């Protein structure tokens, strides 16, 4: 068969914006807190994920039906996502090869150990590169990550949606173009869109874990004070 | 509250 | 006549203390987010305040009988007192020459118009750097400067301050370690001690313009996201 | 509340 029009148009959409949101040569990285390799590197890697949620934001406005929710659910969804959807558009710099994200020099080639000098364990670190590579070795086209992250912020089953119900119609209409896609674009994608939902799953045990370093972190004055505003709106806990 | 959020959806 | 133990006693801590907490190198400013010449100095110089405050915090543990006071009392001096200080310390690199504060290179080394892009104007700048001036002509010594700054610190006329009545006392014994001080050891000081006196009352009409321009600022999310943890809670009004 | 400068002031 083939895509229609509308679903067309949703992949047109989500590609410009993602386009729009993403920076291949990660050139506003100069203007983080310098890296430092006590927690040295937390103040760059906040700098990072700050910069990152206002990217994920800028995306989240362009993804079709999103700007019609009202503003607790655009909320809601994006303060339970968030960490999930960096983690995934984060893949787009990591390396199979050095096993870490390669953003710039030695300066900005973040590597696991790194990011336990932000205040994480490899309890979480560990099953992170894992899902970096499970989902790195997936080589998917540009239409289906786009479409993937999408997918992963309208998440009806999140922490504080209420209209649960339009969020989770959005996402079938979603999980359609992909599984469409896949299935017209994709050549060998036969088992494809489920291993995609399955990654979707991985997310969660690592949206979770992260959550509990993190509690613990913000918990930490000397160390909350080392995040940016945004960073402590988006992973605080505010109804 | 979420200032920042709010503003930041436009 | 000359200085007693207990007075010379108080100028060695201080002394000491401004000297553990200062550091004419600027060194650290490498660890700030970047300046850049829409309020495109706001990120550095947020950096560059939260960094002076935790100065002056550790300045201010080490003034003799802050430590003493209550936990709301050295907070709600630190509160109201945070941006003179950092004033008064700040001249310690104005420059009478170009007329700026001149911290590094070409890139550290500020103007009025840079710290316009961080959210202010001439209305506050413009007697900013008339008082930056009239300061550096009093060449004061590093025992008046360090004196005169723990002497606006332990200010008893600061909104939120309870025990009014043992900060009074502990700014009169410093006023006294001064006056004692510009009369035995500074040839030349017979007006210098009122002069002194006089740049707090300045101080009082700097952090009140301030305030109100800060007060506008942190009213857009869009610029306090910019600022610091630190910084938005020494300025933010919290009882 | 003043969670950071309560900690600062050690
Ligand atoms: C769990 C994820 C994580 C959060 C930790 C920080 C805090 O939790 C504080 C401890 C929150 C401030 C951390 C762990 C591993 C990698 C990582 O960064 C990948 C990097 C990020 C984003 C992008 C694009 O958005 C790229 C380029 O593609 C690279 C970040
Ligand atoms: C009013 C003062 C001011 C505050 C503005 C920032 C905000 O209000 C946001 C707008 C708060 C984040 C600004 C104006 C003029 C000069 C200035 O910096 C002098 C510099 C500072 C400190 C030191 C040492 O502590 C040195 C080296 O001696 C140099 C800062």
């Amino acid at each position: 068969h083939m895509l229609s029009d509308e679903q067309m148009q949703i992949i047109n959409s989500l590609v410009e914006a993602h386009h729009k949101t993403y920076d291949d040569s990660y050139s506003d990285f100069v203007r983080f807190r310098p890296p430092v390799r006590r927690l040295s590197m937390l103040p760059h890697l906040a700098d990072l994920v700050s910069y990152s949620i206002q990217k994920v934001i800028g995306f989240a406005k362009m993804i079709p039906g999103f700007r019609d929710l009202t503003a607790e659910d655009q909320i809601a969804l994006l303060k339970s996502s968030a960490i999930e959807i960096i983690m995934l558009r984060s893949n787009q710099s990591f390396s199979l090869e050095d096993m870490s994200w390669s953003c710039g020099g030695p300066d900005f080639k973040y590597c696991i150990n790194d990011v336990t000098k932000a205040g994480h364990t490899l309890e979480l670190l560990e099953p992170l590169v894992k899902f970096q590579v499970g989902l790195k070795k997936l080589k998917l086209h540009e239409e289906e990550h786009v479409l993937l992250m999408a997918i992963c912020l309208l998440s009806p089953d999140r922490p504080g949606v209420q209209d649960h119900v339009r969020i989770e119609a959005l996402q079938d209409r979603l999980c359609d173009v992909l599984q469409a896609y896949i299935r017209i674009q994709h050549p060998g994608g036969r088992l494809l869109y489920a291993k995609m939902i399955q990654k979707l799953a991985d997310l969660r045990s690592l949206n979770e874990e992260h959550s509990k370093q993190y509690r613990s972190l913000s918990f930490q004055p000397e160390h909350s004070m080392q995040l940016t505003p945004l960073v402590l709106e988006v992973f605080g806990s505010e109804v | 509250r979420h200032k920042i959020l709010h503003r930041l959806l436009q």
